[PDB]
């Protein structure tokens, strides 16, 4: 019953220097290999170097140079840091152990929960909530939720009553560095005057909740 | 299994760095592949020159001075040169008595080959630096 | 470095059948060789190791097999569970490297289901902010390709639309998608007829929707 607890900061501007700090809860720390390793939508998993208990360091040549590796033998911490970020460097950073049967260590058995860090010179705003009303045996309306930054925002229908139907999107950044995504639920025809629907957003980075009613046009 | 087999020779597997095979320090050597720790380079000084110098992958080669001769297996221990037609022995080096010879700067010397029991001729007589070269059998 | 390919990239199959993954090494790397199951919003977690054991917690339909450049991760019959991308990952200190695959993601085979399609036209509220956003709703379709092109005064509109689309629903195993027009207000009211075209396995011709900037 061993397991890794990681935090750090999850938004830097470019030039930054991105820091994590991962913690082992439960057993020792000397035998082990421990590892940095980040997930991209664009390049993957990517496996970023290791530690050990006596500082023994090994690096991904492709990010060598900028990274460091670093260990806190007193609290059960290692910990990364990567300097000079850039838009590329945005991904779910994972810290791992590493594992082999043999004289090796050269697997992952166990995995921190990870942690999304993004980088971004745009600055936090809230969104803009529009309607997409619908027209007239099913209907289809929602919310288009549109330049915010950062993620992430939420969107229920009816103050969490309607489920069924719903479909959120996930949020695309645009040119400009902000986020949109849209909502939408379909209901019968039949309750479109009947039952009155309405869309509440939540953006807790900009403090920003939004409910608008979506009306046939 | 286990990887250190794949380290080659100039490389050792680090057991602290996950068996990763990375080159010798330096003034060091590893002449196989799959050693977990380098071998430091033996130096020639003093007694010994250095012949070939030490790589990664193979160790440094020790000559002797010169006026000495390499005595035991991969020049470990040195002694000294006489000259063509002695013989250093117990008490120092001294020329090789009449019908011996010895062709090295190294070594005993031997006695002059007889002709006479397979019949031959003596070609060129021997010195003390060269052998009696015989002449042809009395076979032919 | 050492790359890793696998294929095929997706592998759409029903429930109970047989599924095989491939990965394939640039060069050698012996059996040191790992594969990893990944579900959406969790970390990878470790099936196979040096080629063909399992881990701890593995149950036993999983199985790996291969040596030198060729490894084949298979699950002998799939359960609703097993339905996720799988990483193959290996390591190599000579020369030094330590690389993943890009994923074979494992989806649910259904039966095709043309999409229900649906226009929504800009709000009134974002026309004073100076944008249009027109909204194209692909409901509840499978597979998951579909064509989407805009169509404004019968004039086809490239590098201005944004798709996205859902994951495959839980329930009935469709995907649902969205394309977004955005276009400044000037050049939304230079144009009448706003139309959405889509094309789809399960259409016997594409379905237009469509509306008029006036009403
Ligand atoms: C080769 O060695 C010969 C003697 O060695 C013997 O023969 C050889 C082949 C081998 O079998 C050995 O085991 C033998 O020991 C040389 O010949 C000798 O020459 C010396 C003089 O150079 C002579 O000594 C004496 O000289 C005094 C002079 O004061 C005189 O009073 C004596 O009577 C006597 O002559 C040896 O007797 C003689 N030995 C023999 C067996 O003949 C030989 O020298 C050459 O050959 C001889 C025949 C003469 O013509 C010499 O002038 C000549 O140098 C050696 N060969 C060479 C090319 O040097």
């Amino acid at each position: 019953q061993v397991q890794l607890q990681q935090w750090g900061a999850g938004l830097l501007k470019p030039s930054e220097t991105l820091s994590l700090t991962c913690a082992v809860y439960g057993g020792s720390f000397s035998g082990y290999y421990w590892s940095w390793i980040r997930q991209s939508p664009e390049k993957g998993l990517e496996w970023i170097g290791e530690i050990n208990h006596g500082g023994y360091v090994t690096y991904n040549p492709s990010l060598e140079s900028r990274v460091t590796i670093s260990v806190d033998t007193s609290k059960n911490q290692f910990s990364l840091k990567l300097s000079s970020v850039t838009a590329a460097d945005t991904a779910v950073y994972y810290c791992a152990r590493d594992y082999g049967p043999g004289n090796y260590d050269w697997y992952f058995d166990l995995w921190g929960r990870g942690t999304l860090v993004t980088v971004s010179s745009a600055s936090t705003k809230g969104p803009s909530v529009f309607p997409l009303a619908p027209s007239s045996g099913t209907a289809a309306l929602g919310c288009l939720v549109k330049d915010y930054f950062p993620e992430p925002v939420t969107v229920s229908w009816n103050s969490g009553a309607l489920t069924s139907g719903v479909h959120t999107f996930p949020a695309v950044l645009q040119s400009s560095g902000l986020y949109s995504l849209s909502s939408v639920v379909t209901v019968p025809s039949s309750s479109l005057g009947t039952q009155t629907y309405i869309c509440n957003v939540n953006h807790k980075p900009s403090n920003t909740k939004v409910d608008k009613k979506v009306e046939p046009k | 299994q286990d990887p250190c087999s794949n380290c080659p020779a100039g490389t050792f597997c680090d057991n602290n760095r996950n068996q990763i095979c990375s080159p010798c320090p330096p003034n060091s050597f590893s002449s196989a592949g799959g050693q977990r720790t380098c071998d430091i380079c033996r130096q020639c000084k003093g007694v010994f020159r250095t012949r070939k110098e030490c790589s990664s992958t193979s160790n440094a080669e020790c000559d002797c001075t010169p006026g000495f001769h390499c005595l035991g297996a991969g020049c470990s221990m040195c002694e000294q040169d006489c000259k063509q037609g002695q013989e250093l022995t117990k008490k120092g080096c001294k020329d090789c008595c009449f019908g011996t010879f010895n062709d090295q700067k190294r070594g005993i010397c031997r006695p002059w080959t007889n002709c006479s029991l397979d019949g031959k001729s003596v070609l060129v007589n021997g010195t003390k630096e060269r052998d009696v070269v015989c002449g042809p059998s009395p076979e032919n | 470095e050492i790359v890793l390919t696998q294929s095929p990239a997706t592998l759409s199959l029903s429930p109970g059948e047989r599924a095989t993954l491939s990965c394939r090494a640039s060069q050698s790397v012996s059996s040191y060789l790992a594969w990893y199951q990944q579900k959406p919003g969790q970390a990878p977690r470790l099936l196979i190791y040096d080629a063909s054991n399992r881990a701890t917690g593995i149950p036993a339909r999983f199985s790996g097999s291969g040596s030198g450049t060729d490894f084949t991760l298979t699950i002998s019959s799939l359960e609703p569970e097993d339905f996720a991308v799988y990483y193959c990952q290996q390591r190599s200190n000579w020369p030094p490297a330590l690389t993943f695959g890009g994923g074979t993601k494992v989806e649910i085979k259904r039966t095709v289901a043309a999409p229900s399609v649906f226009i929504f036209p800009p709000s009134d509220e974002q026309l004073k902010s100076g944008t249009a956003s027109v909204v194209c709703l692909l409901n509840n379709f499978y597979p998951r390709e579909a064509k989407v092109q805009w169509k404004v005064d019968n004039a086809l509109q490239s590098g201005n639309s944004q798709e996205s689309v859902t994951e495959q629903d839980s329930k009935d195993s469709t995907y649902s998608l969205s394309s977004t027009l955005t276009l400044s207000k000037a050049d939304y009211e230079k144009h009448k007829v706003y139309a959405c075209e889509v094309t789809h396995q399960g259409l016997s011709s594409p379905v237009t929707k469509s509306f008029n900037r006036g009403e």
